[PDB]
């Protein structure tokens, strides 16, 4: 009921700052609305206030404004962003405009981003298992519906592939065990060509009724690159425990989302903190994920598979290894894979999930998924030595079982690894195709697999 | 040596490599133990 | 004759080159962060001090007005 | 009264606060929003304020609270959930009916309205008391009595004393006069975190922790009111320890204190500990949570109130050891402590100190340490407490090279040491003997001896064994155990035989779920003395292991037998075992 | 410009060449133009130095040609901000506008990036790598940029500004922006200096990029790009043997491996070794290379073509 | 002179799409052209799948190939310089031989002379087939083991009696583009089926 | 000094010195009088150095400036200050040869560290203050033997 003041009182641009001059009672985070002297219009968001002072910054760069024609519009609101049920099935832009030529969501509420944080007394383990796919995941490292499982890559590295993969093939694994699964997909700071490849994908996909892409691109506004991902976990959230769904979160290059935090900090004359990156990015990165979990009061729940650049191919950079503390997991994108041209260069063995066990069980999945994961671990691992020990031995030393494990580990790389792009696989056939690498071996042979289960499978 | 991060780098390669190249030496050392037990016993 | 030659090898290796490397590794990384990062934090506090001493001349000259 | 000038971030200054206080915490703005004050300047204040920020409006009002980051004690403190800031999750999620935590929620830490038994003691209506008397006691729930003892810094002659009866927190249950002006004291005590409790005097610890495993109990003993380090990133083995503090420890309470971790691991164990249940030496069952506390404070949690959930839940435990009470506190994650601190110092600008820790990261960590010990209470009756930690530590990659690492085995006495190796090798304890230590063992030596004066001789031996356990290892390694003697090879299986049946625990096993000490004793009895009995007859190793192969069998099952049938039985067992093994190592010599 | 250490004699290789430039054109180059009319520009010498750099350009007779312009180190600092300026203009006029080839010998361009590191300091601005103005590179470049042939005039300017890298490296930012700026790099090795070699030019890290240019058939013989190009594979790939034959020994080494190392000793040793006072014509230069190069077999000379081996490989 | 971590460098690679990272190493070795082709990479190897289909369908698997050469070859060079060639199987060393003609032979490029000044991209091409051709072949023939030995024995049996062949591919690089196409590509597959002599020719006396 | 790493029993050494601190004799007034500082010690250390002292019956000639880990880190600082001027004042206005002990000499560095990073000083290697020499001069350079006086210190 109360129509805010245009202030006119532009007194200091300075790179993407505006100062106003006389605002009367300000609000720390409120958002702004600029018309220029040629009548553009620009938002902008509202930084550090002082008395009757607002330094704003605006989106869209600042160039063009004058001190005597630009006016300042405000509104006195916190970017509640348009939530409803609707907004699933259609590409948004990184500010929530819709960009797939449809109309603006009609919202059911205006939910604030940055939404309060889940009390511990009620959330719940993760149970159940998270189906993608890809056998080197649904196998080895299994996922369960409340992880939030970082996908370390690098830069050249098939990460949007990957990604364009686990947004396409994902679903529920109790198919068997007897439609709620929705993916709020977010990209932050895309190349200008993969945003092609991301439009093309959600507009063929074949399941459209469930995604939700939010497209922020490398050259739009920095500020849209940090509020992109916080639309993206607000609907995420909003769909799973106000609308009793599943969903899953795929957050693409949140090492982006750090650079954007770094610029956003530096503007404000703060000191940079520890290694350029700022000391309250472990802070902003905790507020990003935490966001998931399963809720005890209700049936939905977030899982989250945050996609992060580790630069220079190494975890020591500061934001690998911060976000190596919060999380539980890490599913390696291996360079050497990538050139010996296996399409999924997951390098499972590094790979792990810190809570894999509680994804493996009898309810859920299948009973052997355990003593085939072991399995074929350890088995990799031998056969891996074998081949190192080949390399200096001169092969023909080896023993029958050294030449099994070399032939078991060339099959697991080029039939279980290499996974097609489109080869969409149910855990069930993945699990056969692990008992079909298995079984070259003499049943005695498996030594990690327990009892009652070769017995079961190993006949074939 | 001078020091800068890509110096790091370098450093910490070496530092792999040599570990595995010492992990491959032990094993074809170990290799040419039993080996070289195994020829000490046909001796005997 | 050929396992005293890699015994010899190898035991070079463990204890000569490994040795060798691991404290060169902690001096480069002591060198960049213990002196490089400490010293670009201290330029920067310097230079925050001066545009706060620059700022509270301004307004004393100004209150003194 | 007050109003906020500048809001940048979580930085905030508020005009007129002249009569502020450094480090008072005040509440800011309509929402309530909570922050501590840091710095002064003029007649300004400056405020960093917890939650976030993000809308606050220019003049909105800020109201003081006279008082630093207290905790409101006294009854009601046992079983509850609490946040970093000493918030009751449970309350405010019932409160509030959903799941998300109110930016700006006013619930106070105890419910006042709540209704407690309350009797007085045999006081007079007359008498004289002083800070720390123990003038009530108060039956919170079964099996877990509270005494109601007189806040430190008052006294007085006794003026009223409330009679026995139903009565809640707002009542005045206490009212007395120092002078002429008299004061009423109600059941509600408040303490700041920051300043430790009062004291009598630093006792000496006299007392082993008795955690029911073997390996704790006997190899590497902590001594009631010691701190204690555990590594622990991996294994589950900070879960089991804290299980076993909490099942079968001494301490008559626990204080876990979880800050800055995986918010589903805190779901994981903040479910596990109400399904853990104990039962009495009496054969009664309780549950945990009845003489447990617990104070976590996930990743999502405010920076600050991370960095201050320690000093709630080290608070908390002098508290309880105010009324002499043995209680531990289990430190989750220092390491995420450390972390959340350096994000303070990195948001305060404070110059970087080694690996970017700010430079009074050690001085912090050792203050907070120096607060464990057995200690006299404070005013009478005669009783004494104690307070020990057993605060984990989260290296990074194991390299104990880090500041946290560092300082944390400076001041710790007694170090642990859970290995990653052991638990890929499916060790239940998964406790390194080779890197573990007791820094306590010549103060415990008085009990120890005491006890039994031969099981600190056994002790030694075990230890000569350990170490030779290594020697061993690698002349295998090099030539064999072809080269061995008669007792090289004799001591290998014994160390073997120690490793795999008593330095090692089953856990799972309903018989080696606890490891009650007088078993732990007879079982170190029986197998060192077999091992010298057998050392000086060094007769062929071979033939040696034939005579005792069915020895060898039963010690496994020494080891096997279950606590049901008592220490005596359990304890005869392995006598018989011990007295058979030693009549066929001196008749067949 | 010439990088280097402290303690090399980066003054005295700097002084042969001073003495010693000059035309090659088919070995025809009275030459007054052709003189080079040496401007020589110290900053921060020790006094030692400048009497060496006095002396030596007395004792070659060109005390009528060369000129001097001092900053000694117990000179005032901010004079050296200025010197270089002052040489270079009174270079450009002695070239530009009078016809005369000009040579430049530039000193301790880090006495340079010294006194810009205290002019910035003393005015509190922004500071950039390891403290040194953020402008460093723009003024390397002014100083840099002001030699080379103009079209309209006879004149030319030739500058050769030796560098001392502060702790023997390049990282550091003087030398990294030098190497940005400049057309080339000659790099002076402590290793070579501890082997007791006069000239310790490390010929591996050395690059001039105009290096195609002034060879050719027509100036030059026809091989020299292919015979430069071979030395430096060859020394390249030995100096990678002789690393592998210091761990496995140098019985592990094949022939080919033997080969290598001979050719490094012989390179290291009679080659890049040269005399304080002699000279060598480019022609007995090729010719010293070539029989360096005749150490391989003909297969493995793969970067030489079989139309210069033919002329050549014999001889 | 500086690693990926220089913040100019880091943020090209976050955007830019093809990186033809140059090595200073290969620099040194005088190798002109300088990519580095362990670490270069290009995104666009998916959209131009049409071309390359349509141009000729089977050059991905050849490109596939030599990618993975190259990548074995890097992989095992630690272990030569910790080792040596003396454990080196027929496998390996005729995976090594491929390399070093692919690295000298196609890799490089003078483009100061007519043989490398502008390499069209069926000369290309057919020059990557060759040596494609010519590793699966000496990979099968030693697979083979025919004559008791197979083998390195018939690694060293097709670099002596049969290396005219090989010594034609490594000089195949000289062809000259003015030639034209039709003359260019008739000599390439000329020497296609001159390859396919040998290893069949070398297996027909079981070595 | 005693170089020594965190855990090792060089506690326990600094007590038996202290404890069999004698001359040569090769005077028992101007026998060894022993100032004992402690900077940042445990609550254990300082029960066990208190009972050491009290047991070797040598309490007649020892002082004792303890300070622990729970006291203010800046009170740390003047802690050594105050034992070498006791020291001073024992050995050179009186006369006894003094044996100056200060343990934990690291916790001093520590407490300097503190305290110039509360005031942002110039910091030298690892984040030390930039006159850390001038200050362990000021505590070290104290010890030697005057001209005039027959104390030693």
């Amino acid at each position: 009921l109360e129509v805010a003041m245009e202030y006119r009182t532009v007194t200091g641009v300075a790179g993407p700052l505006v100062i106003l001059d006389k605002v009367k009672g300000p609000k720390y985070y409120e958002i702004v609305n600029i018309r220029l002297g040629d009548g553009t219009m620009r938002r902008g968001q509202v930084l550090e206030v002082d008395g009757e002072k607002a330094v704003v910054q605006v989106f869209e760069g600042t160039s063009g404004i004058d001190n005597k024609f630009t006016t300042v519009q405000f509104t006195g609101e916190v970017l509640k962003t348009p939530v409803s049920l609707d907004m699933l099935g259609r590409i948004f832009n990184g500010s929530g405009k819709p960009i797939d030529n449809g109309p603006p969501i009609l919202p059911e509420a205006y939910l604030d981003i940055s939404g309060s944080s889940i009390n511990p007394s009620e959330r719940t383990y993760p149970e159940e298992m998270i189906q993608t796919g890809i056998s080197t995941i649904d196998v080895m490292n299994s996922i369960a519906r409340g992880q939030k499982i970082p996908l370390f890559s690098a830069a050249g590295l098939p990460h949007n592939e990957i990604a364009a993969q686990i947004c396409r093939q994902a679903g529920l694994v109790k198919r068997l065990e007897k439609d709620n699964f929705a993916i709020v997909f977010a990209a932050m700071g895309v190349n200008m060509e993969t945003a092609q490849f991301f439009k093309r994908d959600f507009e063929e996909n074949g399941s459209m009724e469930r995604v939700t892409l939010f497209l922020n691109l490398a050259n739009d506004p920095t500020i849209e690159r940090i509020i992109t991902p916080r639309i993206a976990l607000t609907t995420a959230e909003y769909l799973a425990y106000e609308c009793g769904k599943h969903v899953l979160v795929i957050l693409t290059d949140m090492s982006s989302y750090a650079d954007a935090l770094r610029e956003v900090s530096a503007a404000r004359e703060e000191v940079p903190g520890r290694r350029g990156y700022p000391g309250y990015m472990y802070t902003d990165l905790a507020q990003i994920y935490e966001r998931a979990g399963r809720i005890e009061g209700r049936k939905g729940s977030i899982t989250q598979i945050p996609i992060l650049t580790m630069p220079n191919d190494d975890i020591t950079h500061p934001t690998p290894d911060l976000t190596g503390y919060i999380t539980e997991g890490q599913i390696y994108i291996d360079r050497q894979l990538q050139n010996r041209q296996i399409y999924p260069p997951i390098n499972v063995l590094p790979s792990l999930s810190r809570l894999m066990k509680s994804a493996i069980g009898e309810g859920m999945t299948r009973r052997d998924h355990s003593d085939v994961s072991n399995q074929l671990y350890a088995n990799y691992a031998i056969g891996k030595d074998v081949q190192a020990m080949k390399a200096v031995v001169g092969e023909e030393a080896l023993s029958s079982e050294d030449l099994l494990y070399l032939e078991f580990l060339d099959k697991f790389e080029r039939k279980f690894v290499a996974q097609g792009a489109y080869d969409s696989r149910n855990i069930f056939q993945s699990l056969d195709l692990a008992w079909t690498l298995l079984r070259i071996f003499p049943r005695e042979l498996l030594h990690r697999i327990p009892g009652k289960t070769l017995d079961q499978y190993y006949s074939r | 040596v001078v020091p800068t991060v890509t110096m790091l780098g370098v450093m910490k390669s070496r530092l792999v490599g040599a570990t595995r190249g010492h992990a491959l030496l032990k094993k074809k050392s170990d290799a040419l133990t039993v080996q070289f037990r195994q020829i000490l016993k046909n001796i005997v | 004759l050929t396992l005293d030659e890699a015994i010899k090898t190898t035991n070079r290796r463990v204890n000569a080159l490994e040795n060798v490397v691991k404290p060169r590794l902690e001096n480069t990384i002591t060198y960049i962060k213990g002196e490089l990062d400490e010293l670009e934090r201290e330029d920067f506090f310097r230079l925050k001090k001066i545009q706060g001493y620059k700022k509270r001349e301004i307004e004393r000259q100004l209150a003194s007005s | 009264y007050g109003y906020v000038r500048k809001v940048s971030g979580p930085v905030v200054i508020a005009d007129g606060m002249n009569g502020a206080a450094m480090y008072e915490l005040v509440r800011v703005g309509h929402d309530n929003l909570i922050g501590e004050i840091i710095r002064l300047e003029g007649d300004s204040a400056t405020i960093q304020v917890y939650e976030e920020t993000a809308g606050l409006m220019v003049n909105d009002p800020v109201l003081r609270t006279h008082k630093p980051l207290s905790v409101e004690l006294g009854p009601g403190i046992l079983g509850n959930i609490f946040d970093g800031i000493q918030r009751p999750l449970k309350t405010i999620a019932i409160r509030s009916g959903d799941v998300y935590i109110p930016r700006g929620v006013s619930v106070p830490a105890l419910d006042k309205d709540t209704l407690w038994e309350f009797q007085p003691k045999k006081i007079g209506e007359g008498d004289l008391l002083t800070g720390g008397d123990l003038y009530a006691t108060v039956f919170e729930n079964s099996l877990m009595q509270h005494h109601v003892a007189l806040p430190p810094d008052a006294m007085g002659k006794v003026t009223y004393v409330a009679p026995a009866g139903q009565y809640s927190l707002k009542d005045t249950v206490l009212e007395l006069e120092f002078q002429g002006v008299k004061k009423s004291f109600t059941m509600l005590q408040a303490w700041p975190v920051r300043t430790p409790r009062p004291v009598s005097s630093k006792l000496a610890a006299d007392t082993p922790l008795l955690t029911g495993q073997r390996v704790l109990d006997a190899l590497f003993p902590s001594v009631l009111g010691g701190t204690c380090a555990i590594p622990g990133a991996f294994g589950c083995g900070k879960t089991v320890i804290s299980q076993a503090l909490s099942k079968y420890s001494n301490s008559d309470t626990v204080v876990y204190v979880g800050c800055g971790e995986r918010g589903n691991e805190m779901a994981e164990v903040l479910m596990d500990f109400p399904q853990l249940t104990m039962t009495l030496p009496d054969g009664r069952e309780e549950s945990v949570m009845k003489r447990t506390t617990l104070v976590a404070n996930t990743s999502n949690m405010p920076v600050a109130a991370r960095e201050a959930s320690i000093y709630t839940g080290i608070t908390i435990a002098e508290y309880f050891r105010d009324m002499g009470y043995n209680v531990s506190m289990m430190a989750d994650s220092t390491s995420r402590w450390a972390e959340a601190l350096r994000e303070i110092s990195g948001r305060l600008a404070e110059m970087p100190a080694d690996s970017g820790y700010p430079a009074y990261l050690a001085a912090r960590l050792a203050s907070f340490y120096e607060r464990a010990g057995k200690v006299k209470c404070l005013g009478g009756p005669e009783r004494t407490g104690s307070v020990t930690i057993v605060g984990a530590v989260s290296p990074p990659g194991g390299d104990f090279s880090d500041p946290v690492t560092s300082a944390t085995l400076s001041i710790v006495q007694v170090f642990w040491g859970l290995d990653k190796k052991l638990a890929q090798r499916k060790h239940f304890p998964s406790v390194n003997w080779l890197i573990s230590y007791s820094k306590y063992s010549t103060a415990l030596e008085s009990f120890y001896e005491q006890f039994d004066p031969d099981f600190i001789n056994i002790r030694t031996k075990a230890r000569e064994v350990l170490q030779r356990e290594d020697d061993l290892n690698e002349i295998v390694q090099l030539v064999g155990k072809d080269a061995l003697a008669e007792g090289d090879k004799i001591t290998l299986e014994t160390a073997k035989l120690l490793r795999e049946d008593y330095l090692a625990q089953n856990a799972f096993t309903p018989y080696d779920k606890f490891c009650p000490f007088y078993k732990s004793v007879w079982m170190m009895r029986n197998i060192i003395h077999f091992y010298n009995l057998a050392n000086q007859a060094v007769i062929t190793y071979t033939l040696i292991k034939h005579r005792l192969g069915d020895l060898f069998y039963r010690l496994v099952s020494q080891k096997f037998e279950d606590p049901a049938e008592g220490e005596p039985a359990l304890v005869a067992k392995f006598k018989k075992l011990h007295e058979d093994l030693t009549a066929g190592f001196r008749a067949l010599e | 410009p010439l990088f280097s250490a402290a303690g090399l004699p980066h003054n005295e290789i700097a002084a042969q060449i001073c003495r010693q430039a000059g035309l090659v054109k088919r070995l025809e180059k009275d030459g007054e133009e052709d003189n080079f009319a040496i401007v020589f520009a110290a900053m921060g010498v020790n006094m030692e130095t400048a009497q060496f750099f006095k002396r030596d350009f007395e004792e070659n007779g060109s005390m009528e040609r060369v000129t001097l312009f001092l900053n000694l180190a117990n000179d005032p600092t901010i004079e050296r901000i200025i010197t270089p300026r002052i040489a270079l203009t009174t270079a450009e006029y002695l070239a530009y506008e009078c016809g005369k080839h000009v040579l430049v010998i530039l000193t301790d361009m880090s006495s340079y990036a010294d006194a810009l590191r205290e002019v910035s300091a003393a005015r509190e601005e922004v500071p950039g790598r390891r403290g040194y103005p953020g402008y460093m590179y723009t003024d390397l470049a002014q100083i840099y940029e002001r030699a080379g042939r103009i079209e309209g005039r006879k004149g030319s300017i030739t500058q050769i500004p030796i560098l001392t890298m502060p702790n023997d490296d390049i990282t550091h930012p003087t030398p990294d922006l030098t190497g940005y700026i400049t057309e080339g790099q000659i790099y002076i090795d402590r290793q070579l200096q501890n082997r007791q070699i006069y000239p310790p030019i490390n010929v591996l890290p050395s690059l001039s990029r105009l290096m195609k240019s002034a060879i050719g058939e027509g100036m030059t013989r026809r091989d020299h790009s292919d015979v430069s190009n071979q030395l430096y594979a060859n020394y390249a790939i030995g100096k990678d043997v002789q690393a592998m034959k210091a761990v496995v020994g140098e019985e592990a080494l094949s022939s080919e491996d033997l080969l290598y190392l001979e050719f490094l000793d012989k390179f290291e040793r009679k080659f890049v070794a040269q005399g304080a006072y002699d000279s060598r014509n480019i022609f007995q230069s090729l010719d010293l290379a070539w029989t360096l190069l005749r150490i391989f077999p003909r297969e493995l000379l793969h970067r030489i073509p079989g139309k210069t081996l033919d002329q050549y490989y014999s001889r | 002179g500086g690693d990926f971590s220089d913040p100019v460098t880091s943020a090209t690679l976050s955007i830019v799409q093809v990186f033809w990272g140059l090595d200073k190493k290969l620099a040194q070795r005088k190798h002109f052209p300088s990519v580095n082709w362990l670490i270069s990479y290009s995104k666009y190897s998916t959209a131009l799948e049409s071309f390359y289909e349509q141009f000729d369908p089977d050059f991905i698997n050849i490109r596939t190939k030599a990618r993975e050469v190259l990548q074995r070859e890097d992989d095992l060079n630690e272990i030569v310089q910790l080792v040596g060639k003396d454990a080196l199987a027929e496998g390996d060393k005729i995976t090594l031989e491929t390399a070093k003609l692919l690295r000298e032979d196609y890799l490089a490029q003078n483009a100061f002379t007519p043989y490398d000044k502008f390499c069209p991209f069926y000369k290309s091409v057919w020059m990557m087939r060759n040596i494609i051709h010519f590793y699966n072949l000496a990979n099968q023939a030693v697979e083979k083991g025919a004559g008791m030995d197979g083998q390195k024995i018939t690694y060293t049996l097709i670099k002596h009696r049969l290396g005219d062949l090989f010594y034609r591919l490594v000089s195949q690089k000289f062809e000259d583009p003015a030639e034209g196409e039709p003359a260019l590509v008739a000599k390439f597959k000329k020497l296609h089926e001159d390859l396919t002599a040998g290893f069949r020719a070398l297996e027909d006396e079981t070595r």
